[PDB]
């Protein structure tokens, strides 16, 4: 237990922040990603990477969907820099940008099992560097062709469980992180 | 045209024109090197696509045929407009009357009467299933 | 602890993903108690009820299938026929394919699922060799590498064509490379065997633009889905996909859809239905759109059905439904799903033994470490196993043994042809050292590095300046490759006749189109239909290592 | 320079296998040979006067045996006149019942049936096999051996094999005089894992029968037959000596089958220019003519001969189909290594696994292959999980089931203890509690303490020398505290008295309930008919280890 | 007996006796431990084998039935004699008259008419094919 | 070209010798065994292994059969000690004894590929130790389960060719060795 809702998220106005948008079950019904990395350590590394670049991190929870892209679109529409990071409970991550189509993105991390705490920190660093209108080299991840076969069924089960916490028409809530 | 007429390249090569009124026989290397034919001449005609539709029917493939008949109409539609219409049929992109406007354009400007009906059908059912602009 | 179970615990198959069935959420391959009972209601030429659903409750998929997807001439008649009786006709050798297609196309999605669900995989395979649209089976290859090295792509493509692949598929690690990969694949394929069709799989709009420039022969990765939420979350509808399909044909380009069991429940929106039923919906969308063929067999969601009971049998069932609906079937086998050689061979043999239009829709012609679709169920190091099994069983799996000096000569010619293309088009040069490396390479570990930045800049200019396929032909004719240039022109000429737009079409011989129209499968039992024999048999017989008795 | 693609291919395991081109003149060809005889028969009343082009004055002993005993003469001339393609069509047609086909296929001559199946591809042969197999339910047979002839391990391995689902189990020896201990250990272990499993001890033919008269074995299988008179004679036998030996086993209430297999004759160099499939058909008709109920075929130990030539594995399937089409129980090999490649041996296994035979393998190794005294099977104990996963993937019943480790530890432990009491109650060298522990948790003989072989050998000999019979084993179990195992042992011996399980494809399931081709007739008639994997059996095959439950996910 | 009567152990256990005319129900662990039964009445009878032969015929398996009929006769032949006859049917072991004497023994001493005929047939064809002693 | 017939082989009259009986093609139409070991080296090892135990080695060629069992049966009918060694061209070897049934033996080596020159010499020792009425430990060979299927096809080819040199009703010829 480490995230507290503080009200519906406000509109950022200064190219100054990056919004971390998490799924409806992030840190609640699920507390670890697909390979057992705690959500608390994931958020802490992403926040550390954003703030390391001299940029503010604002965390919100999305309720209208559990698809990582639409979670990120909600984030980038409120982000003062137009940049957001969407993170599902099972760990899938996307760096998104206001103005791009919903299914496009700056960087996508579509194999959650292959992310480490170091990767999540780089994700935050790159997101902030996108916010500063730099063109960073995309975050590298390890290659493993068996990751998708091994974890696809477990990934689907974890996604079905997060989908149960969707609430139609509920605006995103700003989160306070311990 | 029937299955006996298939393939056209073997049985009716003299029937095969291009959208710029060139024949299959013009596409030799000599004409390509001299630019007497160019890439804008390398486009299938509505006539050819309609022969292929007639062959698909003789072979028992009614739906394949209908796709070919729509494709015959779309040969007259320019490349960029094709992409514009594809994008507009995607969910939450268009209002009902923009889809009907596209259908009107397809019918009146390009004679694409099957595609117009196809798009009008989309417009109607996008209302029923809440897939128009301002519905998400 | 038992040392017997320790040994078993070390086995590769125990690294695969397995889950118990979750019926309520659709995590079940087939035969779910949640699947609808078949039913249809026809009032004056229109469907008003479909598989238990009234027309007022139709989603966009129900509407599309009801209006375009079902043969309404016999729909009520076949609905009343016993499903076991129909499954019997499917694998009965004495019921012709032309007698069945009117009945299967008149079935609703739930009806045909119920029918094939009565079948075991031997029965399914027996039906597949009759129901497959083309008489001759074929194969499709992945040709990629981790650097998007265009010289290695052309060489591997020539080898793949020479080994027997009739369609070849590429894609990029770096998105802006795509024009180079497309041209390299097309040139390489025509060098190994003129007539091989090529595709370059990208985002849908970009891929059609590449096809308008003349750099590809077909498209395949246009996706359809079995529930309206999943289709909407793919940013499309059946009408937008059906319009895109006719757009391809209006430019003389062959195309097919891609689907596969597991996609819906993986998104979490299976609506309580089994994977096989939802895939049948995907297959009827393909039929309803007028698309000639379908890449299915789970494809990239293969880890979803393969984790649950009867999943691989269900994968065979969806291929069989596709062919029974008179569609060309490119039957997957194109994605890794298991660490176990035994398990992936059993999964391949479901299509390899009866034969489909494309036994694989992506056999990796490169080592899997170079596979930019993240690995196939088979790769280049399996080539000799694949030919031995053709020989062991007398099965035509669409490939053939080849001589090393022949592959060396054809990889060299393809690398040199692309060197001429890159010279005549003002592209970053391909050095003789790169030709030599591509000639003898196994994968990109053997290739010199290129400047990816310069390559990217020039590949983008191909799109931005609308540089078309005819300039590739001109570069070949002017750089010492008139023979390759003529073959490239003949490929572009095929887009003018529309002949290869038909079901299962490939181009063999000297520009001879071979499709389900003129190569109709006429299976009527043993000694009928396609049989491996004659010169093709002698070709498949002659594997390396086969000692001659007179030697010994 | 050398191509690095072809270097990578040269390191692949399949390229270590043996391949040769066909030598038609000598009969080095799997099937479809132009030297094979045209089908023919001359009948009317009484006897045959011409068999496949050979006049009766030219008959060898095999032609005589087949002509007089091997062909259903009531319909031979009618089926000889039928078109071979049509007959092949009927074989794989799901609407021509098995009971309508058997009169016709039993009436064909060897060359006729070879010609008929030669029109079929493997998909068609598989379709025909699932109809022609005699028993409705398929099953499996295992090898239970170890390199030391350790009886404690054989008992525990036999119990695990029986618990996984093998209905027949087979042992043999490294050291000849260990055999009485192997047979007893296999029999006790099998009855512990599941009462009703049938056991055999494969030895030289006269020594095997003596062990059966003593009551220590249930069936016999390695009695070989061959397809040319020279090869049969070089085996020091005739069809009449094999047939007499067959009736000798039945007279002692012992189920038996013959063993043959494609490639045996050309290996000896006396194929008479004929194809392997034609010569194997002769073997199958010899078996049918002798009145033997089943046959172990599919090349077996000669598998390296047809697998080296084109269409050889298809031919192996064809000989299994011929066996079943002749209304014989088919124990369809898959019991000998032949390739270095997992893909290749899977494809060969699948030919029988997918349709089902009476015994999909006639010797799946239930021990690691290093302990396999038949020199290794196509599958071994380390493939169990793969085998179970494929069953679940394809919804195919391949005769086995997934098992829990603690259950197997419990059943191996009980089997070791049961044998420890037998050795105590019969005065054999002791089984120590240390050996019981080791056999409980062993993987193979590498995990077992060594025994005094010289002392074990002496006491095992004294079991046959003094005619010590299977009822002493029953008494020792009853007295060492194993009255449940003792009653099961008595039920096994009681099954020999009834002769029920001497019939085609017979096994014993449930509580002493015989299941054979007499009361479990295959009645396949297309989709949704015949044997279907369903119900509690399906739920058993579904429950593989590693299947995560969503409620714990 | 027909296929309806199969298996005997379930449809008619009262029909199965032993070579020492004990019934099937006598085979309880009690009677084994007392030596009230031992190895020799654990031998199938010719009556049982002829019932199975009849059942094999009803199931359309004439050759299997004839094998059982031969087996019924051979129950009367001692263990050592069985192996001696088998060895003599092997090629080049016997002359024609020895085999005929063997069939004579089978018929006149053990009533084994079918096995005698089988052996005499062998003897005839071993002459035709030269598989006798001295060949 | 190292073997030379010198007339019909006499029957040994004293328990002084072991006969090495070779097949029809041995050292003629074939000069190496299944895995390349030359017939000359094979002959020299078996001969020397016999004579090192104080027993004379006589070599004969058999003609009535190419079966290693019957070749050695012909040998032990002429051996003064009754012990013979049958050797096929492809290398299969058997230690036989007069009075044993034809398909029985003292020691059999049924995997020619797994035989080394060590084994061939040891086979000679054991045969002479059998002729000296001793009870030697059986000859140990290497073990490889892949050896049978890998070579079965080639051994069938070699056997077929050797069977072409069988001549009906011809008695063994004694050979002189170089
Ligand atoms: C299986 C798969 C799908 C499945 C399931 C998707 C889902 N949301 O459940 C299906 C077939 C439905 C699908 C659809 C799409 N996919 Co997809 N998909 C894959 C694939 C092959 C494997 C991912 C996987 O299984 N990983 C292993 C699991 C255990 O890790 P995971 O983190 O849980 O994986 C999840 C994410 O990958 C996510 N996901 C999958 N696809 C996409 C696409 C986008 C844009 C996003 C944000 C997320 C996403 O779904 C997985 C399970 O929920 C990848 C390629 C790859 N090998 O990585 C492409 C891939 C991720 N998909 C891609 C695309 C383009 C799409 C579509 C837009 C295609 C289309 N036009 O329909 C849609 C988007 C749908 C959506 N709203 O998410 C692209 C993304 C490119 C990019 N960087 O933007 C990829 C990389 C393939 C490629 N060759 O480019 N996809
Ligand atoms: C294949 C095989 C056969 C084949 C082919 C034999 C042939 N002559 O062509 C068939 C099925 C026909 C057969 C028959 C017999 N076999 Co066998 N056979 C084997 C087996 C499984 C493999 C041999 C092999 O492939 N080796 C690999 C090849 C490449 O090497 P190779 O040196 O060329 O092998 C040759 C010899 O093994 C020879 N051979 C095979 N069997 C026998 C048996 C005897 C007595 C002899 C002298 C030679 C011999 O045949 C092979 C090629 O021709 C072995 C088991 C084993 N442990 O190897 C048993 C084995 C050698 N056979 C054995 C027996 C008992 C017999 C028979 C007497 C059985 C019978 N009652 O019919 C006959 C004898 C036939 C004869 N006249 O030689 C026993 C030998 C016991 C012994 N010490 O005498 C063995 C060891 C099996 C066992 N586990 O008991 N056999
Ligand atoms: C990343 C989603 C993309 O992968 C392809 N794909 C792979 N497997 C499937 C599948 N099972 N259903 C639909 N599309 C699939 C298809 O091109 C789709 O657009
Ligand atoms: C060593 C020959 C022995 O191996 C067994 N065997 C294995 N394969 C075959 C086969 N193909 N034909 C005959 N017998 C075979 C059989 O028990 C025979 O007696
Ligand atoms: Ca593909
Ligand atoms: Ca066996
Ligand atoms: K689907
Ligand atoms: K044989």
């Amino acid at each position: 237990g480490f995230l507290t809702e503080v009200g519906e998220a406000r509109q950022g106005t200064q190219q100054d922040e990056v919004i971390i948008a998490v799924g409806p079950a992030f840190g609640l019904a699920q507390t670890v990603n697909i390979v057992g990395i705690p959500h608390k350590s994931i958020l802490r590394e992403v926040i550390a990477g954003i703030e390391e670049e001299g940029i503010k991190a604002r965390v919100i929870r999305c309720f209208k969907s559990s698809d990582v892209a639409f979670v990120a679109v909600e984030g980038n529409r409120l982000s003062g820099s137009g940049i957001s990071i969407g993170i599902q409970s099972k760990g899938t991550t996307v760096i998104h940008q206001q103005g791009l189509p919903p299914l496009s993105n700056l960087e996508l991390f579509p194999q959650a099992p292959l992310l480490t705490l170091e990767t999540y920190r780089q994700i935050g660093k790159n997101a902030a560097r996108y916010a500063k209108r730099e063109s960073p080299q995309p975050v590298p991840t390890l290659n493993d062709q068996m990751a998708r076969p091994k974890y696809q069924a477990k990934s689907a089960i974890l996604h079905i469980k997060e989908t149960k916490y969707v609430v139609t028409g509920k605006n995103p809530q700003e989160l306070r992180v311990a | 045209a029937r299955v006996s007429d298939y393939p056209l390249a073997n049985k009716h090569p003299e029937w095969v024109k291009t959208a710029t009124n060139k024949t299959l026989d013009d596409f030799t290397l000599e004409n390509v090197l001299s630019n007497k034919v160019t890439a804008q001449d390398m486009r299938i005609t509505p006539e050819t696509l309609r022969l292929q539709a007639s062959i698909a029917k003789d072979a028992g493939r009614d739906r394949l045929a209908m796709n070919f008949e729509r494709a015959a109409e779309l040969t007259a539609v320019p490349d960029d407009r094709i992409l514009e219409i594809y994008n507009a049929l995607r969910p939450y992109r268009s209002t009902k009357e923009e889809l009907l406007a596209i259908a009107d354009d397809l019918e009146s400007r390009y004679q694409a009467k099957i595609c117009a009906a196809f798009v009008r059908e989309a417009a109607t059912l996008y209302v029923e299933r809440k897939k128009l602009k301002g519905d998400d | 602890r038992s040392k017997r179970f320790e040994a078993l615990a070390k086995r590769p198959v125990n690294q695969d993903g397995f889950v118990k069935e979750w019926i309520e959420e659709g995590f079940i391959a087939m035969e779910s108690p949640n699947d609808p009972k078949p039913s249809i209601k026809i009032v004056n030429g229109a469907v008003t009820e479909l598989d238990g659903k009234p027309v007022s409750d139709f989603d966009l998929i129900d509407h599309f299938i009801a209006r375009y997807g079902i043969n309404l001439n016999r729909a009520e008649e076949v609905m009343a026929m016993d499903s076991v009786k129909l499954a019997n006709m499917l694998c009965d050798p004495n019921v012709k394919r032309s007698e069945i297609v009117p009945l299967t196309t008149a079935m609703t999605p739930a009806k045909i699922v119920e029918v094939v669900s009565h079948m075991n995989v031997v029965e399914m395979m027996m039906a597949m060799q009759k129901m497959r649209a083309r008489r001759t089976p074929s194969q499709q290859a992945h040709v990629t590498n981790v650097k998007d090295n265009p010289v290695q792509i052309a060489a591997d493509a020539a080898e793949g064509a020479w080994r027997g692949f009739d369609e070849q598929e590429t894609t990029v690690a770096v998105a802006r490379y795509a024009p180079f990969n497309a041209i390299a694949l097309l040139v390489g394929s025509q060098v190994g065997r003129p007539g091989v069709l090529t595709q370059c799989s990208l985002e849908e709009a970009t891929e059609l633009k590449l096809g308008m420039l003349g750099h590809t022969c077909y498209a395949e990765t246009i996706s359809v889905y079995g529930t309206e939420p999943v289709f909407t979350d793919g940013d499309d509808t059946p009408w937008s996909k059906g319009f895109l399909a006719s757009s391809y044909a209006s430019r003389g380009l062959k195309m097919r859809f891609t689907s596969g069991s597991g996609s819906e429940v993986q998104m979490g929106y299976a609506e309580g239905k089994s994977m096989l039923y939802l895939e049948a919906r995907c297959i009827y969308i393909t039929k309803a759109a007028g698309v000639q063929g379908l890449q299915n067999g789970s494809v990239s969601c293969i880890g979803v059905p393969s984790a649950v009971p009867s999943g691989i049998r269900a994968v065979l069932a969806e291929n069989l439904i596709c062919s029974s609906l008179d569609l060309e079937c490119a039957s997957s086998n194109d994605q890794t799903f298991t660490h176990s050689d035994m398990r992936r061979t059993a999964r391949l043999l479901m299509q390899f033994l009866p034969g489909t239009d494309f036994i694989s829709s992506g056999y990796s012609a490169v080592p899997n470490y170079d596979n930019m679709f993240a690995g196939s169920n088979e790769d280049a190091e399996d080539f000799d196993d694949y030919n031995v099994i053709q020989r062991d069983l007398k099965v035509d799996g669409g490939l053939r043994p080849v001589r090393e000096e022949d592959v060396i000569a054809i990889r060299n010619k393809a690398a040199r042809a692309l060197q001429a293309v890159f010279a005549g088009m003002g592209l970053p040069p391909i050095t003789d050292e790169e030709v030599e490396a591509a000639t003898y390479a196994h994968g990109s570990k053997d290739m010199p590095e290129r400047n990816i930045v310069e390559d990217i800049k020039f590949a983008q200019e191909i799109i931005n300046k609308n540089r078309n396929g005819l300039e590739v032909v001109k570069a070949l004719a002017q750089g010492g490759f008139t023979d390759v240039a003529q073959d490239m022109l003949n490929i572009q000429k095929a887009k003018l006749t529309g002949d290869y737009l038909h079901t299962s079409a490939i181009i063999v011989g000297d520009g001879q189109v071979l499709s389900a129209v003129n190569d109709v499968n006429d299976y009527a039992g043993p000694a009928t239909g396609y049989r491996l024999q004659g010169e093709r048999w002698e070709e498949i017989k002659n594997i390396p290592g086969a000692l001659d008795p007179n030697e010994d």
